[PDB]
RNA sequence: GACUCGUUCAUACUACAGUGGAUACACCAGAUCCCAUCAGAACUCUGAAGUUAAGCACUGUAAGGCUUGGCUAGUACUGAGGUGGGAGACCGCUCGGGAACACCAGGUGAUGAGUCAG
RNA sequence: GCAGAUGUCCAAAGACAAGCUCAAAGAGAACAGAAAUCUCUUGUAGACUAAAAGGGGAAAAGCUUGUUUGAUUUCUAUUU
RNA sequence: UAGAGGACAGGGCCUUGACCUAUUCUCAAACUCCCAAUAGGUAAAAAGGGCGAAAUAACUCAAUUUGU
């Protein structure tokens, strides 16, 4: 009825390992990508074999709504011809997938940046989340109300045309 | 060397108890408290300021002076020959009204009745009361169905 | 796959109180607003509550009781429509005016409205109340702060600051707080929406045209209404149930419920 | 039939299910203006097309937990007396007080002040 | 007698306010694996709170932000 | 301490120890859901208690009566 399936948000992650230039270069590919200024993420602990250092910046990453997620997403799953494994979608409803070089997506090369992969991840709901994170009288989901993993790949199906594999 | 502070051998007397932690009710901040009033001391170890010494844990006194947030009170305590009272002041989380003197009040006003209706009535009746006594004899009515025998048991 | 919500989890629980449980009442805020000097007593630190509902906003007196506090005084938006406001009772000017009600009424009862009257339109010691703002979260422009300004306007005192009115972050200008208070921001958006998005203006504004208020007489109707306030604050003067509520059932008839079940379990 | 502010602080909690929509509480339609973010998600501001799907209310489950009573049991411990028993370790008698786990059964709330609608 | 600690440390790790919620586990995402970043679901504190050990703490006493210097001058009733 | 019932390594559809779920023999000055017997503390009325009127105040209160 109005209980539809929907897409909450669409999150992009770009995991460079290093400080420094590589990230900003990394940053802007995201901001000509999103229209958005992202935010960067900070390493929790200490690990030699990665060189990773605490609260060090390592990586950058957005998150969108609404008209300009959906077509995104149909970006992405353009470049893989709605193609997707099983075993993408979590047993709570969400699915994603990946890209190995940032220019399939349609930006023009340039001598400075190189190569860039991202991440896509989608976290399907239907309406009525606000009530779990409201202020005032937060509260639960039941549980028929939630989705699960085959009403995300059905919805897949009759939205996409989608293959699984 | 010999460990004497100010909150030794507290472990079990100043925490709470279980399933009831946490911070005191809005209403506690709604009682009453007048000067010469009886009142218990209990600490509560979830406020920490005006927390009353080791001693005076579970005592009763009267009260001598009334703050903002602070009640002073009058206890005694003994010391090796004599009782000496001492003035103990604490904040208002640390204080119950006192409940030791609740039949003297109820008797009083129950009494003050009766003594007007016997004067009404140029009556002569006893008020105080009276030290569990001996009982007079009856007449217990039993048939003789009802009587079991019992004898010692055998070991087993 | 070690299970956490165990035996053992349920029997060391500990509930939190109910309304927190509810997400109602801080219980920090409210002690502190209700705690007067105990050497003070018999004084009862009167407050202001406010909250604002979907589609509405209310307005109390209380009194902090040991057995359940007691409300002094009362006024909801809704009563606005008598007041010749009809829809748009959510509004900034729909606050100020709920605040006002309050206020006037409150003195009524106590036959003190005529020795404190106020302020006349808008450009002894008063009774004394504290503001109580719920859960929400204090920003500039929120529309609790109408309602102190409306019994403020009236003859109460309510100590406030004033760097929370709409606009005024860091200085206070008093003309953009009377375009709010005469709901002249819905004016101006009524007139921007107009131009382009003509539909649009026909479907945001539905309950406006139904009704025939135009983007040009809004101001002067919340003008009267406060007069109309100040002249009369006096309050005004079993259902069918077609569905049903079930009952609850005891340990006699719980046993032949599972009679029946393994019978029928059995064939 | 509903609402706001409270008291008790699990008989009030947790899991899975069934039922309900006069007014009302919500989900909901938006971002010009106060305001707020990587993000109108949240916060804040302006509305009234749609819906009981969810929140919420009421019920169910040889449900878990909680709570009261029976029983465990005059059992385990223990205050006073003894030119009491016994190599001892320990244990009865006289005058007194008296548990806890477990197990069985019944329940799953009650209430103060004010207000709205037919 | 038993198991231990003290002669230090801090312009913030002192003051106030607001917003937020921690350890861990499961299932998902290009290089990426036992351990890197991101989403969701559970989570009564299993984290954190300068230093021994005990007590306290979940719209906080923890985390992050904004503004500060009540770590100020003088006196009393008193507890150990 | 010991079996029972379930869905990472083991030569080529089974050792074993894992992991999970109900059980099972035995313990704590520096462990605790519960919790005695003994041992402690306050109270049991006239320099006081109750009840109704007044008079004083620079305190308190929206209150020349609000209260104290
Ligand atoms: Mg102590
Ligand atoms: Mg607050
Ligand atoms: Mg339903
Ligand atoms: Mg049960
Ligand atoms: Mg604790
Ligand atoms: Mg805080
Ligand atoms: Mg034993």
């Amino acid at each position: 009825v109005m209980r539809e399936i929907k897409v909450n948000k669409l999150v992009l992650n770009i995991c460079v390992g290093e400080s420094g230039d590589r990230l900003t270069r990394a940053a802007r590919v995201l901001e000509q990508l999103t229209e958005q200024k992202p935010i960067f993420g900070k390493c929790r602990f200490t690990i030699r074999s990665f060189g990773v250092r605490r609260n060090e910046k390592i990586s950058c990453f957005v998150t969108v709504r609404g008209k300009k997620a959906l077509e995104i997403l149909e970006k992405g799953l353009k470049v893989k011809e709605y193609e997707l494994r099983r075993k993408n979608f979590s047993d709570t409803g969400n699915f994603g997938f990946g890209i190995q070089e940032h220019i399939d997506l349609g930006i023009k090369y340039d001598p400075s940046t190189g190569i860039y992969g991202m991440d896509f991840y989608v976290h399907l709901s239907r309406s009525g989340y606000r009530v779990t994170r409201r202020t005032r009288r937060r509260s639960k989901i039941s549980k028929t109300h939630k989705v699960t993993k085959e009403d995300a790949m059905k919805w897949f199906q009759t939205k996409f045309d989608g293959i699984l594999l | 060397g010999k460990s004497r502070g100010k909150r030794s051998g507290t472990r079990y007397k100043f925490s709470k108890k279980f399933r009831k932690h946490g911070e005191c009710t809005a209403n506690k901040y709604l009682e009453k408290l007048n000067y010469g009033d009886y009142v218990d001391i209990v600490c509560d170890s979830t406020q920490q300021k005006g927390m009353p010494f080791n001693y005076y844990h579970g005592k009763t006194g009267k009260i001598f002076h009334i703050t903002k947030r602070g009640v002073g009170v009058l206890v005694n305590k003994r010391v090796k020959h004599r009782i000496e009272q001492k003035k103990v002041c604490v904040r208002i989380e640390h204080v119950r009204k006192s409940r030791c003197n609740e039949d003297f009040l109820l008797r009083k006003i129950k009494n003050a009745e009766l003594i007007k209706e016997a004067k009404l009535k140029n009556e002569h009746i006893n008020i105080k009361r009276k030290t569990e006594g001996p009982k007079p004899a009856a007449m217990i009515k039993v048939p003789p169905s009802k009587i079991i025998t019992i004898e010692p048991l055998p070991f087993y | 796959v070690k299970v956490v919500k165990n035996k053992a989890y349920f029997k060391r629980y500990q509930v939190k109180y109910r309304r927190r449980r509810e997400g109602k009442t801080d219980y920090r805020a409210r002690k502190a607003l209700i705690l007067q000097d105990k050497n003070k007593y018999n004084a009862q630190k009167l407050r202001f509550v406010v909250r604002k509902t979907n589609s509405q906003v209310i307005c109390q007196i209380a009194c902090a009781h040991i057995e359940g506090d007691k409300i002094l005084a009362e006024a909801k938006s809704k009563e606005l429509i008598r007041y010749g406001i009809p829809v748009g009772l959510k509004n900034y000017a729909a606050a100020y005016a709920t605040g006002l009600l309050c206020a006037r009424r409150f003195l009524k009862s106590l036959n003190l409205d005529t020795q404190f009257l106020g302020v006349e339109k808008v450009t002894r010691k008063p009774i004394k109340a504290f503001l109580d703002v719920g859960i929400t979260r204090t920003t500039t422009g929120n529309r609790v702060f109408a309602a102190l300004k409306g019994a403020c306007d009236g003859g109460l005192n309510i100590p406030h600051g004033n760097n929370r009115f709409p606009g005024s972050k860091n200085e206070f200008n008093p003309e953009q707080l009377r375009k709010n208070i005469l709901g002249i921001h819905v004016a101006e958006y009524m007139k921007t929406l107009q131009e382009e998005d003509n539909d649009k203006y026909k479907t945001h504004f539905n309950d406006y045209l139904k009704n025939n208020i135009g983007a040009d007489d809004i101001e002067q109707m919340y003008l009267n209404a406060h007069e109309k306030i100040r002249q009369n604050p006096e309050k005004e003067s079993k259902f069918v149930s077609k569905h049903e509520k079930p009952k609850k059932l005891n340990a006699k008839l719980r046993k032949k419920r599972v009679k029946e079940k393994l019978a029928l379990y059995v064939e």
